[PDB]
């Protein structure tokens, strides 16, 4: 929290076309991107945006398929909203927050043409793959979904399945059998796993990366989900405050651009990164 | 196993899931129309205020438990509990859920801040309690109407009515944007899409979305058709709280 | 509710009398006080009391689908529960923490050690095994719970019989009491704990400390042993600082202590069995 | 130093993951030879001798086949030293037991110099995993390097004129393969030859179960034509002669003919052709599963870390039993029963579990 | 627009590039400390066996006779004339309860707080129903200590109308261990804006005005530039205290002279950053010595 | 597969006396008032220490003589490679939350703050064997960066036996093998145990042997940490001036 005089300055500010941290209203800061940190799952990946920290992993196991969507397999999330972030969490009070997050991006996903989760079937009905992804907070400095999303995306670029044949018998009997190359491991395609994008409204001026301190000046936040191509798969509001049906498209029209950025951004990163190779060492938390 | 209700079996599964053949798609039809709306305030006795909707096989309740003690920091609140009966919708879930019902308690509770005005309920919580008995198309507008039509009958003070509209999109080669869509309609969609406002001053509460497709322009003209729609509704409300004040004079 | 709070007068009184070796009752501090093992007519039931602390423990059983990493030995499930009639301030889920370190410990020392055998209670490999669950019960609360709640689970877990059950292939078939006789379990070694007190920072140990001398203890050491001298178990609480030859004396006491109530243990069961054998639901041993 | 080594696993829950192990490669291992200080001089235990002599030193070390198919050629004492690996014992391990226990109980012989050398943990002769190459490849350059390595640390050691290595192999591909890398290699026979000592070390050398069709098929086939059901039985006279009886009496011999039953169940029998009959049945399918607790004993394998352990009944006319139990010593010499509960398509034996210990035998 | 995504670059640990070799004597518990003659102990250590054993990661000081340490990282602990900066938290019918970065919660007895203008008679019902109006619940004070209690706490008021509540500008958290105690916390610099320097962390960057005790809230606007200047300043704070220097008027002056090549935006990115500390460090030691 | 190879091996290569390289850090996260992560292996715990602060929800229980320690424990669902669900709640969490707080309520030293919550957090990232101690020795740093006065470096580890010897600091492998496993924590400059946990069956002439060989192991601990921690103090200092 904070007073109101702080608020005028901060308001009038974004309205001057200034921040404390002298910058516009489209300008994200520096996020430090990593992906490979945790050595035990299928893929892993963590940020830190500003003063916020988040790492993800993502497990591949195998299950039973979904029986209304055996010809694919599924995405469970979870998110452990730990107190590190702010003692005002504990083993009740970080469910509100966790179950918001998890259910956002359950909402990014089902839209079938994300993930492609035909490739992730073994045999229908029978087996399937089975993405666990699971956020972990160890950081809450604002602009939260954005960095989660970017979290996601960089996990699944950095997933590696491995290839199993299941292979069926009579009498009941099962036999898998792996592929004994870590080399050869499968690859999900992420051209179309979306980043999310808060724009919070101050004044009559809207903002990106709303630093907390700017959050609570600001009345809502509309938060969009793009694709590197310009489509928008959800379009989520939140706020205790109202919102003009005007704003709401100059809202839209800035996740667009933003969201391009973003992703041409993140790609070439990570295309860079993982040409490196294990000559990077994976610096983290050290 | 749960120690709080009878002693069930652990799983069961529905039969359709068991059935052979391919369900009846809808058509054609008037892609700007609305469902007839039957909506009446002051039906139940024991809440301070009340009120139930009926468009379609959707079928709300709401009730409004009052000022219960519990500028900025002695500002009123208003806790709302969504909650689906056991016997809506094709498939039976539990009574607690857990994955959608706080969702759109989220919502709800974002949509009716803004309307509500709380520095004149300081120091309080009111308890919003809405309940689905059929889901039969869009949800969590019938909610958000049937949770303003409660408030506006409890007399908690506000700035204007909360009108709600869902919208779905056709899948079909030449994608339009669906109109107040039934449970069909609905699960054999593309996108979805919820708008709520206020349609005196015009500004929306809150909105909510999801697709497995979409783009700008398309999400744009969902919007602004959602909130025409939203408009042609709002009279259906106002002659029923005015009829709910008349009865009342009635009375005394 | 709440406990009554303890004077200073009480307290100093205590420590005084350690300093001095005296216990209140008139015992040493290598002793514990007269436990009493009865049985009940169900084989499964066994009321142990210690002093005045009793405890309940009820053992039963149930056919259920095991577990795949361990689709040939069966599964075991423990509970304590605090009854409100033990003491006052055991109200239903306020005091987590006791109930939270009591089961884990008895979970560790009965099942980890491999008291019983897990394998023998097979019956279907990968379809249908055993499920033996255990039901302690704590009705007055003096004092020291762990050794009581285990020399209840271990005199139950020796005091209870199966329904037998044959089988063919896949055919199973179970069988009631009276149709046969019901058949036991199969105990490899039974394991019961042992309670030390400390005060003074590690000055002075008690043993079979009551309810007093656990409101003016730092700390709490607990050492499970058998008849062959095996540490199943041992912990310390209360956060002390204790040193090596501690231990060391701890468990060269705990040793004697263990074989004296085991020899008990058994005199009791040979005793409630002897009776069945005459005419009588019951049994009956004193320390 | 420090290396990250990954790998995948199939679990018991029918299941895939990973492990991410660690693997320290420590420079302070051992030749086993004393003069090479700059490893350690005062290094006791099993190590290898100053002067050999039967290129008199001769050092040698073997491949893993050798150890599996010719260790008489080197339990024998004729001979006197000779390194051991890493990679060869844990191969040796993980296919032969009773090889892998001889080894080691040579190992702990002071005079037969079996000296292991630890490779995988050292600095030098390590070798990562390269994609596109097995783990027998993996295991071969390991050993390839192992020798080189060896050459090389001996050969600047002292003069030369004291010792030398050898590498041995069974088949000549790996020899040639060797040599063409640099080194010396020979086969044993080639080696057993040139001795020219006493005759003695050559003289000390010179199922896939098929189907089975459900229920529904059989109880078709029986009433509409070929099939028949029928008792099984097996007899103390061979493991392979099996009698019939239909509901007459059929014959059938082979451990496939024998798919699977025992000494009472309920086989569906097909019938083979005049061409080989006294006639000669075969076996498809199960229409009842009749077990029953089989009394019998525990041998197991001295692994005292395995849990797979083989099972004996007292009936002849039973096949032994794989089971899983993890004591494999309160058991051995207490008859046990155990109860059956399948045979899958890939075990000679069964898969069973214990159900109850009785006593000691004798008592 | 602009954004950038970048990979995380591993520290330069040992901070060589000073290479200084302190002539400090530095500590970490269960330590002995010089064990002599009745040696007086402070904050920062304890006794056990006859001996002095340290309690806290920091450097040693042996006053004439007494031995202290001053670690590295605590927690604001209550001085008696220091002044501070303070977020309000609560409003008890007594008094107001407040937020330094300190182990508990301080308070402002409202006898202390000053009066609008001089109109000092007394606190009665009326000022302490007006207790809430004023000074609203989150708002910020600047104030100095009055006196520490026995159990930890701080009481703090306002000798003069210098003090009191604070306008709108802009704040800093920072620990309190980067501020030296010298006087005269409260400047008024050149650049354009004035700062409060908290003997806790709390810095407050307000524009200076031109008039020369906040029981009027002049919720203007704010020229550019002067709200370009405060921002600059708060980056500026932010880079130092990331650097682990000290924090006083010629360090911020100076960081302020360095960054005016580099934009308002680009100086918190870590080469910018080390580079300016690095200049402005470098330029006091040699000035000053 | 194997334990103690006949020559004295493990299967990471390292003999029983010895240990893994433990690699630290302190200040990862500044909004905090302390902060930790070490990595004992495998292994990566992280530690978070907010400070002695005011008591809200005041619910009668600041206690008047001493400070409040309240401590959280948590092992991430992808820690292992078998997921779980409901890492807090659990009855095993909760009791790793009592052992650490009856720790370091004994080393924290609380006579000083009293009426104050020192709030102590610890997640677990990834886990390989050796998960009580590492999150013990990275509250530990945590503490100590922030400033927090404690009697000692509590420092601990785990101990093992196998083939008639002792192991120190086990991992996962030996871990599931179900052997006799000690852990422990203590506090190196008195000699004294602050914990000491245990679970398996083995005899008792064998007990001295691993409690010396954890003590031991415990103490090389204790050198890496202070040499990581000496580092830290320096370079903050020669930063300050
Ligand atoms: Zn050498």
């Amino acid at each position: 929290t904070l007073s109101e005089a702080e608020k005028v300055y901060i308001v009038h500010g974004v309205q001057e076309d200034l921040r404390v941290d002298g910058r516009g209203c489209e300008d994200y800061r520096c996020v430090e991107v990593e992906t490979d940190v945790v050595s035990n799952t299928s893929g892993s990946a963590r940020v830190k945006l500003g003063h916020t920290d988040i790492l993800v992993g993502v497990k591949a196991e195998m299950g039973t398929p979904k029986l209304e969507k055996p010809n694919e397999g599924y995405l469970e999330f979870f998110v452990d909203c730990s107190a590190s972030a702010t003692p005002e969490f504990e083993g009740r009070g970080g469910d509100d927050l966790g179950t918001e997050i998890a259910n956002t991006l359950y909402r990014i996903f089902n839209n079938k043409s994300s993930v492609d989760l035909k490739t992730l079937c073994i045999s229908p009905r029978e087996h399937c793959w089975v993405l666990y992804v699971d956020v972990l907070l160890l950081e809450c400095g604002g602009n939260l979904f954005d960095a989660i999303s970017i979290a996601v995306k960089a996990a699944l670029f950095n997933t590696r399945i491995p290839r199993v044949r299941v292979l069926e018998d009579e009498e009941g009997s099962k036999d898998i059998e792996l592929s004994d190359d870590p080399y050869d491991c499968i690859r999900l395609s992420v051209e179309n796993v979306p980043c999310i994008v808060t724009l919070c409204k101050i004044g009559y001026r809207h903002v990106v990366d709303a630093t907390l301190q700017e959050e609570a000046c600001s009345l809502a936040s509309l938060l969009v989900s793009v694709t590197s191509k310009g489509v928008v798969t959800c379009m989520r509001k939140v706020g205790k405050g109202s919102l003009d049906p005007e704003s709401i498209f100059e809202m839209m029209e800035t996740g667009k651009r933003v969201g391009k950025v973003l992703h041409a951004s993140l790609q070439s990163v990570v295309h860079k990164e993982e040409s490196l190779g294990p000559k990077r060492q994976k610096v983290g938390f050290l | 196993g749960d120690h709080r209700r009878i002693r069930g079996p652990e799983e069961s599964q529905p039969p359709q899931l068991y059935a052979a053949d391919e369900e009846e798609a809808p058509g054609t039809r008037d892609p700007t129309r609305l469902r007839p709306v039957y909506a009446r305030a002051g039906l139940l006795s024991q809440a301070k205020g009340s009120a139930y909707l009926e468009a379609g096989g959707t079928k709300v309740l709401c009730a409004v438990s009052g000022p219960r003690q519990a500028p900025a920091a002695l500002r009123g609140r208003l806790l709302c509990d969504f909650r689906r009966a056991p016997f809506a919708g094709r498939r039976r879930r539990a009574p607690p859920g857990g994955c959608e019902e706080r969702e759109l308690a989220l919502a709800l509770q974002e949509a009716l801040e803004p309307a509500v005005r709380l520095g004149r309920y300081p120091r309080a919580q009111l308890e919003v309690s809405a309940l689905l008995l059929e889901d039969g198309g869009s949800a969590l507008a019938a909610a958000l109407t049937a949770a303003a039509l409660a408030l506006a009958d409890a007399g908690v003070e506000m700035y204007d009515l909360v009108v709600g509209c869902g919208l779905s999109l056709a899948p079909g080669p030449a994608p339009t944007w669906l109109l107040d869509p039934t449970r069909l309609e609905e699960e054999r969609a593309a996108a979805g899409l919820t708008v709520a406002l206020m349609p005196v001053l015009n500004q929306v509460a809150g909105l909510l979305g999801s697709g497995e497709g979409g783009l700008t322009e398309s999400w744009a003209e969902a919007v602004r058709l959602g909130l025409e729609g939203c408009q042609r509704l709002y009279p259906v409300l106002q002659q029923s709280l005015v009829r709910a004040a008349r009865r009342r004079g009635a009375a005394a | 509710m709440k406990e009554t709070p303890l004077s200073n007068c009480e307290r100093r009184f205590l420590l005084r009398a350690i300093e001095e070796k005296k216990r209140l009752d008139g015992r040493q501090t290598y002793d514990y006080r007269n436990i009493r093992i009865s049985f009940g007519t169900d084989y499964g039931c066994c009321i142990v009391e210690l002093g005045k602390t009793r405890v309940l423990g009820q053992v039963s059983c149930e056919l259920v689908s095991p577990k795949l990493n361990r689709a040939t030995e069966g599964i075991l499930f423990f509970n304590l529960e605090l009854s409100q009639m033990a003491a006052p301030a055991f109200e239903p889920g306020r005091q987590s923490d006791l109930l939270v370190k009591l089961n884990r410990l008895m979970e560790r020392c009965l099942r980890n050690s491999k008291c019983i055998d897990t394998e023998s209670l097979c019956v279907v490999a990968g379809e249908k095994v055993w499920q033996i669950r255990v039901d302690l019960h704590l009705l007055n609360h003096d004092g020291n719970i762990i050794d009581a709640a285990s020399i209840a689970a271990i005199v139950a877990l020796c005091h209870f019989r199966r329904p037998d059950v044959s089988v063919q292939g896949d055919e199973v078939t179970l069988y009631t009491p009276e149709e046969r006789d019901p058949v036991p379990l199969s105990i490899h070694h039974m394991p019961i704990c042992v309670s030390f007190a400390f005060f003074q920072q590690g000055t002075y140990l008690l043993v079979d400390p009551n309810e007093r001398e656990e409101r003016v203890m730092d700390g709490l050491l607990v050492i499970a042993m058998n008849k062959h001298r095996e540490i199943c178990t041992i912990q310390s609480s209360g956060g002390i600082m204790l040193l090596k030859d501690q231990v060391l004396r701890c468990s060269k006491i705990a040793g004697v202590k263990v074989a004296e109530i085991t020899e008990l243990i058994l005199k009791a069961l040979e005793n409630d069995q002897k009776v069945r054998k005459e005419g009588g639901k019951f049994g009956f041993a004193e320390s | 130093m420090l290396k990250s080594k990954t790998f995948l696993k199939k679990t018991r829950a029918g299941g895939v993951m990973k492990i991410v192990r660690e693997h320290y490669l420590r420079d302070d291992i051992g030749c086993g030879a004393p003069g090479c200080a700059a490893c350690g001089g005062a290094h006791e235990g099993p190590a290898l001798e100053p002067q050999p002599q039967d290129p008199q030193p001769h050092y040698l070390l073997p491949d893993t086949n050798v150890l599996l198919h010719q260790i008489d050629v080197l339990e024998d004492p004729a001979i006197r030293n000779v390194i051991v690996l890493q990679t060869v014992l844990q191969e040796v391990r993980n296919r032969s037991a009773p090889v892998y226990k001889r080894i080691r109980d040579v190992t702990n012989n002071q005079e037969k110099h079996f000296y292991t050398f630890t490779n995988e943990h050292h600095r030098e002769t390590y070798v990562e995993q390269e994609q596109g190459e097995n783990a027998n490849d993996r295991n071969n350059r390991a050993i390839r390097v192992a020798a080189k390595w060896y050459n090389e640390h001996l050969k600047k050691m002292s003069a030369d004129n004291q010792l030398q290595v050898i590498f041995i192999t069974n088949d000549r591909r790996n020899k040639e393969k060797a040599i063409e890398e640099g080194i010396p290699a020979f086969t044993c026979e080639e080696y057993v030859k040139s001795l020219t000592a006493n005759p003695e070390l050559i003289d000390r050398l010179a199922i896939i179960f098929s189907e089975h069709l459900p229920l529904s098929k059989l109880q078709q086939g029986i009433k509409s034509g070929t099939y028949l059901q029928g008792t099984f039985r097996a007899s103390r006279e061979n493991y392979l002669e099996a009698t019939v009886w239909i509901h007459k009496e059929i014959i059938l011999q082979g451990l496939k003919h024998l798919n699977r039953a025992v000494h009472e169940d309920i086989v569906a029998v097909e019938l083979l052709p005049k061409s080989q009959w006294k006639p000669t049945g075969r076996v498809v399918g199960i229409i009842k599963r009749n077990w029953r607790p089989y009394c019998g004993m525990l041998s197991k394998s001295d692994i005292k870390e395995s849990r797979r352990h083989l099972f004996t009944p007292a009936d002849k006319r039973i096949p032994r039993i794989r089971i899983e139990t993890r004591q494999a010593s309160t058991l051995e010499g207490r008859r046990i029963i155990v109860a059956i509960d399948g045979w899958p398509r890939n075990s000679r034996y069964p898969n069973g579990h214990f159900v109850r210990n009785l006593g000691d035998v004798g008592e | 627009m602009a954004m950038e995504m970048r990979l995380p670059v591993a520290r330069k640990p040992l901070s060589e590039r000073l290479g200084r070799d302190t002539k400090k004597h530095l500590v970490v518990p269960g330590d002995t400390i010089t064990t002599d003659t009745g040696f007086m102990r402070g904050h920062g250590t304890y006794m056990g066996e006859e001996k002095l054993i340290a309690s806290v990661a920091g450097s040693v000081e042996r006053v004439n006779k007494l031995i202290c340490v001053k670690a590295l990282k605590t927690r604001y602990i209550g001085e008696v004339g220091d002044i501070v900066v303070g977020r309000i938290t609560e409003v008890q019918q007594k008094r107001w309860k407040v937020e330094t970065n300190s182990r508990l919660d301080s308070v402002l007895l409202l006898s202390s707080m000053n009066l609008p203008g001089g109109e000092l008679r007394r606190r009665s019902a009326e000022d302490e129903l007006a207790m809430r109006g004023f000074l609203q619940e989150g708002d910020l004070i600047s104030a100095e200590v009055q006196a520490v209690f026995s159990d930890g706490a701080v009481s703090l008021h306002t000798r003069s109308l210098k003090y009191g509540k604070l306008g709108q500008g802009v704040l800093v958290q920072v620990s309190p261990s980067l501020v030296k105690r010298q006087k005269t916390h409260f400047h008024d610099l050149p650049c354009g804006a004035s700062v409060i320097l908290g003997n806790n962390g709390f810095i407050w960057i307000y524009p200076t005005p031109e008039h020369k005790g906040g029981f009027i809230a002049n919720l203007e606007p704010v020229s550019l530039a002067d709200r370009e200047v405060i921002s600059r300043l708060r980056n500026c704070i932010i880079s130092l205290v990331t650097q682990r220097m000290m924090l006083y008027d010629t360090s911020i002056l100076y960081c302020y002279e360095a960054s005016l090549p580099h934009q308002i935006k680009d100086i918190l990115k870590p080469e910018i950053m080390e580079e300016i500390v690095m200049e402005t460090r470098q330029r006091l030691l040699e000035q000053e010595g | 597969l194997e334990l103690l190879s006949d020559q004295g091996y493990r299967v990471d290569g390292r003999r029983a006396g010895e240990l893994r390289k433990i690699q630290a850090r302190m200040g990862v996260f500044a909004q905090a008032d302390g902060s930790a992560y070490i990595e004992q292996g495998n292994t990566k715990a992280l530690a978070v220490v907010y400070g002695p602060h005011e008591i809200r929800g005041s619910r009668a229980r600041a206690l008047p003589d001493r400070a409040l320690v309240n401590c959280q424990y948590s092992s991430a669902t992808f820690s292992t490679g078998e997921r779980k669900r409901r890492p807090h709640g659990d009855r095993k969490s909760c009791e790793m939350g009592l052992q650490l707080r009856q720790t370091f309520e004994a080393a924290i030293l609380t006579q000083l703050h009293p009426r104050s919550q020192i709030d102590i957090y610890v997640q677990v990232l990834q886990a390989d064997g050796g998960t009580y101690a590492a999150c013990v020795n990275a509250a530990t740093l945590a503490v100590l960066d922030a400033g927090i006065p404690m009697r000692d470096f509590v420092c601990a580890c785990s101990a093992g036996f196998v083939d008639g010897t002792a192991l120190a600091d086990l991992s996962h492998v030996e871990e599931a093998a179900g052997g006799p496993q000690l852990a422990l924590a203590l506090l190196p400059a008195s000699g004294q145990i602050a914990l000491l946990e245990m679970d398996a069956r083995l005899h008792e002439d064998h007990l001295e042997r691993v409690l010396e060989a954890a003590a031991q192991a415990a103490r090389d601990v204790h050198t890496l940490l202070d040499r990581v921690v000496r580092q830290h103090v320096r370079e903050a200092s020669i930063l300050l001036g």
